């Protein structure tokens, strides 16, 4: 999937002001296809916007966007110092590969998952992580493991549909390995051949209602919900 | 779309018609509350226009 | 050469033969030439034939 480019990766603006941000890619890419996030450093991500127009649950009305094809856009009606944060740009490939804009700081001038096992290993070594599920049907949704270095642009390590079509990156593939369990309500990621590129924080992530089941659960081609992540490092 | 035989043998064909239990799927997937399908042949022909039915 | 459709409907190359008022039995060939000059599904072909058995 395609290289994105946010615009800007960091900005500095005053109260009572809008804020235009433009995340655009190589090719023109169909527009119910992106979703838009925020993060307070220390906090996990939060979801805001999807498909270049439309708005998530539990909300104001100020963050609002437009744009299509090559250039997707999220604008903002009002700025506030509680919005001090890095906003992200996450798109589902048709090569089923999430791609990531590299975070966009606003500076303002004057149900759940649980991860398991983050920590140290030796470089070139071997270690496993898991996630475990709480209060839903891990049957349905398409899952994703994701990475994030501290105060950097993200990278997407892996994801998998509930039928078995994997997607990895060509660099990450083989060294990691995913495997999934619905009856147990948990996920597994056995990892080997580990170097300093993995020196970063990771997240387990729940995405897409595939086509069908009973529930009060609609779907986007955005995420559903995130986990609190955990750190992993090689060091000696 | 269509097909007709080149194989010169007889053929057996199956298809289906979606009846969601809620509408939010129907708008989200297909973007019409209208259902109209027409699966047609010379001898046989039939259409379908269903709704949500919980 | 006609079909039962060609007989009943009034296909002009099916001689109408209104004088034929009642008769012994119906004759066809197996592979009747003149079906309808403008096609269309002709439902309950069976039932009409059985009704026009006699
Ligand atoms: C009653 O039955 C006769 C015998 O089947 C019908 O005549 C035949 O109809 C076929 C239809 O395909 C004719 O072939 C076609 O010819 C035309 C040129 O006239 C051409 O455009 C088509 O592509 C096809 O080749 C066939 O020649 C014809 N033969 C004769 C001797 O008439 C007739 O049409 C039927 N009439 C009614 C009222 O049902
Ligand atoms: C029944 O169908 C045959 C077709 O085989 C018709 O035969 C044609 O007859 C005419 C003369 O009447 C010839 O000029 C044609 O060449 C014949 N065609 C063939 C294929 O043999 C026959 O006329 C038809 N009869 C009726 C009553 O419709």
């Amino acid at each position: 999937e395609i290289v994105l480019t946010q615009s800007p990766g960091t900005l500095s603006l005053s109260p009572g002001e809008r804020a235009t941000l433009s995340c655009r890619a190589s090719q023109s890419i169909s527009g119910y296809y992106l979703t838009w996030y925020q993060q307070k450093p220390g906090q996990a991500p939060r979801l805001l916007i999807y498909g270049a127009s439309s708005r998530a649950t539990g909300i104001p009305d100020r963050f609002s966007g437009s744009g299509s094809g090559t250039d997707f856009t999220l604008t903002i009606s009002r700025l506030e110092p509680e919005d001090f944060a890095v906003y992200y740009c996450q798109q589902y490939g048709i090569s089923p590969v999430i791609t990531f804009g590299g975070g966009t700081n606003v500076e303002i001038k004057g149900v759940q998952l649980v991860e398991s096992g983050g920590g140290l290993v030796q470089p070139g070594g071997s270690l496993r992580l898991s996630c475990a599920a709480s209060g839903f049907t891990f049957n349905i949704y398409d899952m994703h493991w994701v990475r994030q270095a501290p105060g950097k642009g993200l990278e997407w390590v892996s994801g998998l549909t509930t039928g078995g079509d994997t997607s990895y990156s060509g660099s990450v593939r083989g060294r990691f390995s995913i495997s999934r369990e619905n009856a147990k309500n948990s996920l597994y990621l056995q990892m080997n051949n580990l170097r300093a590129g993995d020196t970063a924080a990771y997240f387990c992530v729940r995405g897409v209602r595939e086509v069908g089941a009973t529930g009060g659960d609609p779907f986007y081609y955005a995420m559903a919900v995130w986990g609190q992540g955990t750190t992993v490092t090689v060091s000696s | 779309k269509s097909y007709a035989n080149n194989k010169e043998k007889e053929v057996l064909v199956l298809w289906g018609v979606h009846h969601p239990p809620n509408i939010g799927d129907q708008r989200a997937l297909y973007h019409t509350e209208n259902a109209y399908v027409s699966v047609v042949s010379s001898h046989y022909s039939r259409k379908f226009t269903p709704e949500i039915a919980k | 050469n006609c079909s039962v459709a060609g007989w009943i409907l009034g296909n002009p190359e099916c001689e109408l033969l209104i004088s034929r008022e009642s008769w012994s039995y119906i004759v066809e060939k197996p592979n009747p030439e003149n079906g309808t000059c403008y096609p269309g599904h002709f439902a309950d072909y069976e039932e009409l034939r059985e009704q026009l058995s006699s």
